[PDB]
């Protein structure tokens, strides 16, 4: 009844080639709307296209989101990360060391210091099992206006939050279509659900 | 297209009585409207003789905390006005528009009207031609690397200009270009203070300095000025 595909038990590891980590990725997630384990995504450039993603509805093991260039890595379909299995044994969700320190300049496609900006998960609205774990992301912004509490299955025994505020730039505030404040971007499209 | 927003203050003398009605303009050469978020990024400063400037209104009409509801910003895009009620005699200051949207952040010329965090800088600095000055400041009272530290110069009888600023977390330095080879931040997060050494000293560096806090979010606009260090060359 959904388009199913596996996920990836890579980690932090560095990939062969930029050339051929896309392009697996790309192969991998087209088209799939359940992946049945890991959703790692990981060393991606800054204007790696990940149009791909779309139809990710649900990932039953973690969400792991590390060391990439990349401004924006839009999710925006993703529902439920089920925790079946963990990140450091302890974590659903994990985005960490996530590119360059940028000022407040919306970024110059060929020039700005690339890395992560928003995670767009407008429609995450259940972890099962397992924390959330934001690390060492300087452009990244909106996981401190994000309440995780609503996020979190009230079975979820691990719910924890370790979650870095640190940054190198200033946040918009989300916009005013966003009630209560809380969205994963500054667009209208971006509140959480 | 980063080009410099000036910001153009009208009138920049306004003689009043107590009681009357006032309107000051302050004209943009960029619009300050974010379309994602439809709000203007721009603020009012009044400094009244002998103290720092303190913030009246953020985001074209949010006053601060504790503003009386006679000061009233309003307008859009590229033009904006601060109206004040019935003034007081202790409304008698300058008023300086400020924009937060684009590098480098920049103030209008001001206009003269006339008939818990804290910040603790540094002793005053008497200094010669050629030497170098740097300048602490302190932070107390609220999480020191959630937020930004702001440098101005001012002058007496000219408008406040923006050195640049620092993320305190993460030690990421913006300059004005002005200042590229004047100014350079510091901070250390254990003592929750930050630093500007200013160096190659000459007469035209001879000013009042202040650190300016700005945040996030709702609290992206500098907020909470320093008492201001004087820093005299000879």
């Amino acid at each position: 009844s959904t388009q199913v595909c596996t996920g990836t038990d890579m980690k932090l590891r560095l990939p062969a080639s930029p050339e051929t980590h896309l392009d697996m990725l790309r192969h991998l997630y087209q088209g799939c709307q359940v992946v049945q384990g890991n959703l790692e995504l990981t060393y991606l450039p800054t204007n790696a296209s990940l149009s791909f993603l779309q139809d990710i509805q649900e990932v039953q093991g973690y969400v792991l989101i590390a060391h990439n260039q990349v401004r924006q890595v839009p999710l925006q379909r993703l529902r439920i990360v089920r925790g079946t299995q963990l990140f450091e044994d302890n974590y659903a969700l994990a985005v960490l060391d996530n590119g360059d320190p940028l000022n407040n300049t919306t970024p110059v496609t060929g020039a700005s210091p690339g890395g992560l900006r928003e995670l767009q998960l407008r429609s995450l609205t259940e972890i099962l099992k397992g924390g959330v774990l934001i690390q060492r992301n300087p452009q990244l912004c909106y996981q401190d206006t994000i309440l995780w509490k609503d996020i979190f299955h009230k079975n979820n025994q691990l719910a924890l939050t370790l979650i870095d505020t640190n940054r190198s730039r200033a946040c918009h505030p989300c916009s005013p279509m966003c009630k209560g404040s809380r969205c994963w971007g500054e667009s209208s499209e971006d509140c959480q659900s | 297209q980063p080009a410099d927003i000036v910001l153009t203050q009208t009138p920049s003398s306004l003689p009043v009585s107590v009681g009357e009605k006032v309107t000051m303009t302050c004209k943009s050469s960029q619009t300050l409207l974010y379309s994602n978020n439809q709000k203007n990024y721009l603020a009012w400063y009044q400094q009244k003789p002998g103290q720092s400037p303190k913030l009246l209104i953020s985001w074209a009409f949010t006053r601060k905390s504790g503003v009386p509801d006679r000061f009233t910003g309003s307008g859009s895009g590229t033009d904006f006005t601060l109206t004040i009620g019935s003034v007081k005699a202790e409304d008698l200051a300058v008023y300086y528009c400020q924009q937060y949207s684009n590098y480098p952040w920049t103030f209008g010329g001001g206009t003269r009207l006339e008939i818990e965090v804290q910040l603790q800088q540094s002793g005053p600095e008497v200094v010669k031609t050629g030497a170098s000055v740097k300048i602490s400041c302190k932070a107390s009272g609220y999480s020191f690397t959630g937020y930004f530290i702001n440098w101005v110069k001012k002058n007496s009888g000219k408008s406040p200009e923006w050195i640049g600023h620092i993320s305190s977390s993460y030690a990421t330095s913006t300059y004005n270009q002005k200042f590229k080879n004047k100014a350079a931040f510091t901070v250390d997060t254990s003592s929750s203070t930050a630093f500007m050494q200013l160096n190659s000293l000459t007469s035209e560096d001879s000013a009042v300095y202040y650190c300016v806090r700005s945040g996030n979010y709702e609290e992206y606009a500098m907020d909470y000025w320093g008492q201001g260090t004087s820093v005299t060359v000879s």
